[PDB]
Formats: structure tokens, C-alpha cells, sequence
């Protein structure tokens, strides 16, 4: 409750607010091991 | 000590009760003249 607004009604004209001006995420560089030049030294074979 | 010094008193006290009056008035028992509204402004606490 508050009645103490005796039609004096100040602070009833406050318009201050807070804003979110955007956001910024990023991505992950999915590096392929084989497309390196280090892989020229190993022979890769799969074996389930 | 509980002695009667051969003299008595008359006690006088007044009370106050809350009632409801019953007013009655005759028609045209009052000549009533109405002027004109006038306005004045003068500063106050944080407000005109």
C-alpha cells in the first residue's frame, strides 16, 4: 500500500529502463585431421 | 485515617454523549447567492 500520493504524484513520471542491445555467440572450427600435413607420416586404417 | 471532619461536599461532574440530531427545514428558508470561481496558484513542496 501507499496513499501518500496526495495528487503530488511525483516519481509517477519515471521512464528509466534497462536494455539488451544484442548478443554474440560463435562457432567451432571442425578441423579434419587428415587434411593436415602432419598426416603424411602415418597410414590410417580402420579396424572395427 | 477515616475521620469525618464535620463537613460534606456536593460532587459536580459533567459527561459528554454522542447523539444523532434530526433536522427539519422549511422550503425557501434561505436566500443563497453564488459568486464566481476564482483561481490562485502558489508554490509548495515539489509542486506548483
Amino acid at each position: 500500500f501507499f496513499k501518500q500520493i496526495r495528487s503530488d504524484d511525483n516519481s509517477l513520471y519515471s521512464a528509466q529502463f534497462d536494455i539488451l542491445l544484442g548478443t554474440y555467440c560463435n562457432t567451432l572450427n571442425f578441423v579434419r585431421f587428415l587434411e593436415l600435413g602432419l598426416s603424411v607420416a602415418c597410414i590410417c586404417t580402420k579396424f572395427p | 485515617t477515616g475521620f469525618h471532619p464535620g463537613i460534606a461536599f456536593t460532587v459536580v461532574r459533567q459527561d459528554r454523549f454522542a447523539t444523532e440530531q434530526l433536522l427539519y427545514a422549511e422550503r425557501a428558508s434561505e436566500s443563497y447567492f453564488v459568486g464566481q470561481i476564482q483561481v490562485h496558484h502558489h508554490d509548495a513542496i515539489g509542486g506548483v
